[PDB]
């Protein structure tokens, strides 16, 4: 610390970064049309998830 | 050639910078940026990009202004500091596909290799995925139209490799992770109907409008496949799927037994401690 | 040989109809039945702890 100090750091975000980056990250965790990979799990509940249910039991 | 591409949010936040450094001049036209990526591997991966001064004309649409010296200097310095990424294509922020894009993209078709095109929106109001990879390849048409530049839609995904997920997650502090369970699932199961309702409902209006009030043939051949795929499900009577409803309903019964039995096991510690703790705390309180 | 349960089949005398069928999901009713039987002892033991602490 002798002859060597630091300073605080803050951030800033406008509405364009909030909506564009927030919707961009939600879309980054979502699908393209948002209806594609739903039926994949809805129909995999009878094929693959059954093994996870038997192991869960 | 390319099945899927990977676009990092750094270039779209660079478009946020394109909308930040405007200076309130009142132009906000389709600023063209030089897209960078890795064309070596079969999959496309955009790391970063830069900008180039691009200005058009008000009346005449065929006016386009590019620069070769600035592109060779930014590509020379950027290649000197990082030789792992080279030029791939470009991208414009305009929501409408103008005719001049064949002349704008034709320069990077002659000098540069096959350039990918990405159309985004100037306002973050579109609920759908803002990035659409449009490859610049010439396709043969069956009706006999002359060979021209065709923009085929290539699927895209928004992902970060190592650090941008940490930076975005730290800057937001509001978004949630996958978090499999009740809320993250029911939110999708509630808002998904609007996620498809705004897109499909927003498309069928201009579609039905251009069906009767349309000219300048828009390749009506693909409409036969459109209504054909729409008619690939001719209202099945669900007669054969009854046994499948018995299987899924049987799994539902399994979930019922797991819920009732497991919760009945959880009720042990509560329905015991509620008695042994209250009676001992009461008999020993005074 | 059907009474020995070596394969799937059943005989017939009046009509002579041969029917072959199987039931793949065997590990479901066994684990479920074991959960019910094992949890019955849990609820009964709970009723023994409460019945002991009350009366």
């Amino acid at each position: 610390n002798r002859h060597y100090y630091s300073i605080t750091i803050n951030y800033r975000k406008n509405e364009l970064e909030q909506k564009m980056l927030l919707n961009l990250h939600k879309k980054s965790w979502m699908e393209g049309l948002t209806l594609q990979d739903y039926s994949e799990h809805c129909k995999h509940n009878e094929s693959v998830v059954k093994e996870m249910l038997e192991l869960a039991k | 050639a390319v099945q899927k591409v990977v676009v990092h949010p750094l270039v779209l936040l660079s478009v946020v910078d394109h909308f930040n450094r405007i200076g309130k001049v009142g132009n906000q036209k389709r600023v063209v940026g030089v897209l960078l990526g890795s064309w070596q591997k079969k999959v496309l991966d955009v790391s970063n990009s830069f900008a180039v001064p691009f200005d058009e004309d008000d009346k005449d649409d065929s006016v386009w202004f590019l620069d070769h010296d600035y592109l060779e200097n930014m590509y020379g310095m950027f290649k000197k500091v990082n030789a792992r990424e080279r030029i791939v294509g470009w991208y414009h922020t305009g929501p409408k596909l103008h005719k001049n894009d064949i002349a704008i993209n034709e320069l990077m078709k002659r000098y540069c290799p096959n350039s990918v095109l990405v159309i985004i929106d100037v306002k973050p109001k579109d609920l759908g995925l803002p990035t659409e990879a449009y490859i610049s390849v010439e396709e043969v048409h069956d009706d006999g139209t002359p060979t021209s530049k065709t923009f085929e839609h290539v699927t895209s995904e928004i992902g970060a490799e190592e650090a941008e997920e940490v930076g975005v997650e730290h800057l937001l502090r509001d978004i949630k992770d996958t978090t499999v369970g009740t809320l993250s699932q029911r939110i999708t199961n509630q808002v998904h109907g609007l996620k498809g309702l705004n897109s499909k409902l927003l498309d069928i209006r201009s579609y039905l409008e251009k069906v009767a009030t349309g000219k300048l043939p828009i390749n009506h051949q693909i409409i036969y496949q459109l209504q054909d795929v729409f008619n690939l499900l001719p209202d099945v009577s669900l007669q054969e799927f009854v046994k499948a409803f018995y299987l899924k309903t049987n799994d539902q019964m399994v979930v019922v037994y797991l819920a009732s039995l497991i919760r009945s096991v959880v009720a042990l510690h509560n329905l015991i401690n509620n008695k042994i703790a209250n009676r001992d705390a009461e008999k020993k309180e005074g | 040989m059907i009474l020995d349960k070596k394969f799937h089949g059943i005989l017939d005398q009046g009509e002579g109809v041969l029917i072959i069928f199987d039931e793949p999901p065997v590990d479901k009713t066994y684990e479920a039945a074991l959960e019910t039987i094992q949890n019955m002892s849990k609820v009964v033991d709970s009723l023994y702890n409460k019945a002991k602490k009350l009366t």
